[PDB]
RNA sequence: CCCGGGUAGUCCUGGCUGUAAAGGAUGCGGGCUAGGUGUCGGGCGAGCUUCGAGCUCGCCCGGUGCCGUAGGGAAGCCGUUAA
RNA sequence: GAGUGGUGGCCACUAUUAUUGGGCCUAAAGCGGCCGUAGCCGGGCCCGUAAGUCCCUGGCGAAAUCCCACGGCUCAACCGUGGG
């Protein structure tokens, strides 16, 4: 079920079982890498880059292509971005959660009586703390990193 | 051969009314094992009299419970007798029944008739760790049976061990032919009707357990008569 | 030792006093199909070992 | 229910009306698909399957 | 959330057997489940089974022969020595050598009878009968 | 702890008044001319100890188990309760 | 489409079911019309009619029983019984007929036929208790529970019931051999139909 | 208890109190176990349409009711929204 | 039966302490509801270590007590010699 609402929505993606890219893919690995870097320069997130590639360029997914520089792993948008030195400084989902938490706090400062929005903010902050703990364990950010409502504005 | 001649007399001066009765009378059925597992209905005690004539013996007939029940009327109290009884041969075949009457004798008669109608067939053997023999002195394996609130689990026991169960279950198993067993009962055992029916269901459930061909040899499984 | 009927659909044994049934196959006429109480209630299809014809 | 879930959306090989370019596009787009040459709209996103405004040559698996 | 796929599989097998299903599907697939199914097939409690790839952990298709009375995982996975099998047999089985206690040992998973024959112990991971 | 206390070698019936047991024991006492019920209970306890030993040894594996099985059979044969060709069954 | 022409089947309206449906009848369902009504399969109906006729030919006629409480099904059952020699009980089925030996009309058939399970719930329960095979004329809304031989048909229409029973009687007679060929059947279909 | 008046309160701003038959008298996450029939949201296919974000039928997902099979329960009853 | 009764205490009875192995709609029992710290429980595959786990093998865990066979007090209780 959902993390907080405890509902059982099942909408999602159902990809076919595949191990190699489909033949009808027009572009090659290098061309799709260039397209990914071009979209990142345009200023899209990883998810939006993948969606654009799937919709406009007819690329079902970059994960189907084997990584030329590492036979032991498949390609990935984040891996391509870090190869070209454009990966996020901090995780994108955490960034989005922090951004909307800051916006919610700004709204609550003007509307102190919005207790339901306050509860939503509390849930958002719990999710942020969960992500911070996970990334601390995996070493994706400094061990002393802590989420501060005051300091989060600078990150935003 | 008193029971044999009793069966002959019944078969002579009995007029079948049902399909199974006609089968028995004409002779299409000769052994009691044929009337089970076929879906036939047993509604004539003469069938059981002919096929298991020994169930009419007093030693083979057991009256378990006698209770007085009361109905209230503007006049007063209307008393009735409920008799729970069990019959069967001490080899494979046992039956349990309930009867109601204005008199204890009528209740006993009706209960015996219904027990004969409800007679069933069981499986016996030995599946205990401390016996490992190949005789039909106990239940082949552990079984369970519940009626109402009473749950009874019967477990195999070593040869020569008495029936470690309540009096009602002990009498039922003795009539069924089982001689050695261990028991575990939960719920209100003082409810004689429910306790007896739970023991009966546990004995019946021996036929609901899937077994392999070698298990028959291993546990000395015997169906019905031995 | 007498043989004990076995259900045709599930393959389980048939207890002495269950609402089981048996009948000649309605397609060939030589095979005997047994249906146990549970299979009959659940309306589970049976397939004749001889014909291969399937039905309830 | 299904043992192996299978997508109910296909990839469409399509002809652009304005310029005639070949393209391969998704049948359930979350954006507004545009021709890479003339920048003309090809598919309209909606709650589900989009509305195709360009000729459909082929329906790939 | 999902905790023990093996327990899920065994519970599903028992549930579907009680209603007489001829075929079952086990999801997700794991090598422990595969080995347990192999042991069950060896002992004749199930029919043919196969592994299906679906881009995920995988699936198992299993045929039921209407022979299982009850199958279930054992938890916690109690460690057991060679000389400490009678108590577990009494706990989990109706009669001696009636069912099979699936045990994971240092030489793979196998029936408790096979473990006794080989003179080794392990952990009790399931039981079937 | 506590030191050793010499325990009784016979057991008392779980219920002092049961019709079946009372009749059976009365028949046995009248037939064999025993002075008191504790003699009969002592003999019953001897029997029960023998059966318990047999049951424990049946489901036992080991060299000591085999030695105990052989010793039990030999002791029973010497007492004369079993034929020379008897087995643990 | 061998026993009778598909045109005759459609005219009798044996392929018209009911607004409801059932997973048990999913296989027999042909399609659903745009008004929501489900249509059965004439080919499956024909095959099942042949199978039922062959199966019933093996039983001694006086041991076959037919039951129908529906007014539009009473007459076809009576005609089928009086033709094949099988016993027929149109209208109410007095409880205890099969289970109570003290009933005046006590009888223990070897095979039972029900025009409709839901209507003949009492007869089906008695048959289940007695332990004999059951053949049921099942519609789309019916349940195949406790049914040993199902005939997919419109068990409510007068014409459909009359045609089904006529075909069944002809099939039983042909299989039993009382008639050399199907063409030897002289009784008209119209008699099976109920008067209006 | 019925009738005529009536203060606190019921209302707004800032705080405290943390109590209810706050009861689905049923804690929460996961897998499995016949069906039928209404209604809400979304999606898909088909037929109408006054072309309406309109109407009718079927299917998938998620909610919300009723009846009900195996099974459960002392029973009342629960039964894929399990007890 | 040379014992047999009365009173207090412990165990079984008691699945009325429930790991084996109890219950929480209406009988005692689900926090009024949520988020979260420690703890407990944790998706699939590949490789490495042997901490846990299993097997084998040395040094131990006194004697008496406990079980078995034999021998000595008449058998026994009791002791002695071997095995556990
Ligand atoms: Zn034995
Ligand atoms: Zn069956
Ligand atoms: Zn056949
Ligand atoms: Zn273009």
């Amino acid at each position: 079920a959902r993390m907080h609402a405890r509902k059982r929505g099942k909408s999602g993606s159902k990809r076919p079982p595949r191990t190699a890219p489909p033949i009808w893919v027009e572009y090659t690995v290098e061309e799709i890498e260039n397209l990914v870097v071009k979209l990142r320069k345009e200023g899209y997130s990883t998810a939006m880059i993948g969606t654009i590639l799937r919709d406009q360029y007819g690329i079902p997914s970059v994960k189907l292509f084997k990584d030329p520089d590492n036979p032991n792993r498949n390609l990935t948008i984040t891996r391509i971005l870090e190869k070209h030195g454009l990966a996020p400084e901090i995780p994108e989902d955490l960034m989005f959660l922090i951004r909307r938490a800051v916006n919610l706090r700004k709204h609550l400062e003007q509307h102190p009586k919005d207790l339901h929005s306050m509860r939503g903010l509390q849930l958002i902050e719990s999710k942020i703390r969960r992500l911070v703990k996970y990334y601390k364990r995996k070493g994706k950010l400094p061990k002393n990193w802590r989420y501060d409502p005051e300091t989060a504005k600078l990150l935003v | 051969q008193e029971w044999k001649e009793y069966a002959k007399r019944v078969l002579d001066e009995w007029e079948p009314k049902t399909k199974l009765g006609m089968m028995v009378k004409e002779g299409q059925i000769t052994d009691i094992h044929e009337i089970f597992r076929r879906g036939y209905q047993i509604k004539e005690p003469e069938i059981i009299d002919v096929l298991l004539p020994e169930v009419n013996a007093r030693e083979n007939q057991e009256v378990l419970d006698i209770a007085l029940t009361v109905r209230m009327t503007d006049s007063g109290r209307r008393v009735r007798f409920r008799v729970l009884a069990a019959v069967g041969n001490r080899d494979g075949y046992v039956g349990l029944g309930i009867g109601h009457g204005k008199e204890v004798g009528i209740a006993i008669r009706k209960a015996i008739n219904y027990a004969k109608l409800n007679i069933i067939e069981i499986k016996r053997g030995c599946g205990s760790w401390e016996c490992r023999c190949r005789r039909p002195h106990s239940v082949p394996f552990a079984v369970e049976g519940k009626e109402g609130s009473v749950r009874v689990r019967l477990i195999p026991g070593p040869r020569g061990l008495g029936l470690v169960i309540g009096d009602v279950g002990k009498k039922i198993l003795r009539l069924a032919g089982v001689q050695d067993v261990w028991s575990q009962t939960f719920g209100e055992t003082r409810t004689t009707v429910n306790f007896a029916k739970a023991v009966f269901n546990a004995l019946y459930n021996t036929n609901r357990v899937a077994i392999s061909p070698e298990m028959i040899e291993r546990y000395g499984i015997v169906v019905g008569r031995a | 030792k007498f043989e004990i009927p076995v259900c045709t659909s599930c393959g389980r044994e048939i207890t002495p006093r269950e609402h089981a049934t048996h009948f000649i196959c309605p397609n060939c006429g030589e095979a005997v199909i047994w249906r146990c109480e549970s299979c009959r209630v659940l309306a589970k299809p049976y397939k004749c070992p001889n014909c291969g014809w399937e039905g309830p | 229910k299904p043992i192996i879930p299978m997508p109910r959306s296909r990839f469409l090989r399509v002809k652009c009306i304005d310029c005639g370019n070949e393209q391969i596009v998704f049948s359930h787009p979350a954006t507004k698909v545009r021709c890479l040459i003339c920048g003309a709209t090809l598919v309209e996103p909606t709650g589900g399957k989009g509305i195709v405004k360009a000729k459909i040559l082929e329906v790939l698996e | 959330t999902l905790l023990d796929p093996l327990a899920n599989a065994l519970s599903h097998i028992t549930n579907s057997e009680r209603v007489g299903k001829r075929e079952v599907y086990i999801k997700p697939a794991s090598k422990l489940i595969g080995e347990v199914l192999r042991v069950m097939q060896k002992y004749g409690y199930i029919g043919e089974f196969e592994f299906i790839d679906d881009g995920r952990a995988g699936v198992y298709r299993v045929q039921l022969l209407g022979r299982i009375n009850k199958a279930g995982a054992i938890k916690p996975r109690f460690p057991v020595k060679v000389s400490e099998f009678e108590k577990w047999e009494k706990r989990f089985l109706p009669a001696f050598e009636f069912g099979i206690l699936i045990v994971s040992t240092s030489q793979g998973v196998m029936s408790h009878k096979e473990a006794i024959e080989k003179g080794i112990g392990g952990r009790l991971i399931a039981y079937v009968y | 702890g506590d030191p050793k206390r010499q325990r009784k070698k016979y057991e008392t019936p779980p219920h002092p008044w049961i019709k079946e047991r009372l009749d059976r024991e009365r028949v046995l006492m009248d037939k064999y001319e025993l002075k008191n019920k504790k003699e009969l209970w002592k003999h019953e306890t001897q029997l029960k100890n023998f059966r318990r030993r047999a049951r424990r040894l049946l489901a036992a594996r080991g060299k000591q188990a085999e030695i105990e099985r052989e010793q039990l059979l030999a002791r029973l044969k010497r007492l004369g309760l079993l034929p020379e060709d008897a087995v643990l069954d | 489409e061998y026993l009778v022409p598909l045109d005759q089947y459609l005219a009798a309206g044996v392929h018209i079911g009911t607004q409801q449906k059932t997973k048990d009848m999913k296989k027999f369902i042909y399609r659903v019309r745009q008004d929501g009504l489900y249509v059965l399969d004439v080919r499956k109906t024909d095959e099942r009619l042949k199978v039922a006729g062959k199966f019933l030919a093996k039983f001694e006629p006086q041991s076959i029983l037919a039951v129908s409480v529906r007014l539009y099904g009473q007459k076809p059952v009576k005609k089928f019984g009086e033709v094949t020699g099988a016993r027929a009980i149109p209208g109410r089925f007095l409880p205890g007929t099969m289970t109570n030996p003290a009933v005046k009309n006590f009888f223990e058939p070897d095979v039972l036929i029900v025009t409709d399970p839901r209507a003949d719930h009492q007869a089906m329960r008695e048959a289940v208790e007695i332990g004999i095979p059951i053949v049921a004329l099942v519609d789309t809304e019916n349940l195949l529970s406790y049914v040993d031989l199902a005939i997919p048909t419109n068990n409510k229409g007068r014409k459909a019931l009359a045609l089904i029973y006529w075909i069944l009687a002809r099939e039983i007679l042909y299989n039993r051999g009382e008639i050399q060929s199907r063409e030897d059947f002289k009784i008209p279909v119209e008699e099976f139909e109920m008067k209006i």
